[PDB]
């Protein structure tokens, strides 16, 4: 979840 | 800066956020922040949040969204930040 979440 | 609405901002702060101001940044991070300490994510799906029955899908008008499709999300975010 972080990896993409950080990723917007 | 901006300055979110009340709900938005309770939501926030249930995520460890301190105060009435923030960065766009940071109300991003507070929002990832929530929806890890209310496991909203799908652990299966992980970028999948599964909102329903939580303040924050009523705040989305959605049951779901999904972190590659964040429309939703931004809707929000520019009906409850005051900048």
């Amino acid at each position: 979840f972080m990896a993409f979440w950080e990723a917007l | 800066q901006v300055r979110p609405k009340l709900p938005l901002l309770k939501i926030l702060h249930a995520a460890g956020a301190q105060g009435e101001m923030f960065t766009v940044k940071e109300v991003m991070h507070y929002l990832g922040q929530y929806i890890m300490v209310k496991q909203l994510y799908d652990q299966q799906e992980q970028h999948m949040v599964y909102c329903g029955g939580d303040l924050l899908g009523e705040l989305l008008g959605r049951q779901s969204f999904s972190v590659k499709d964040p429309s939703p999300l931004y809707d929000m975010l520019r009906k409850n930040l005051v900048t």
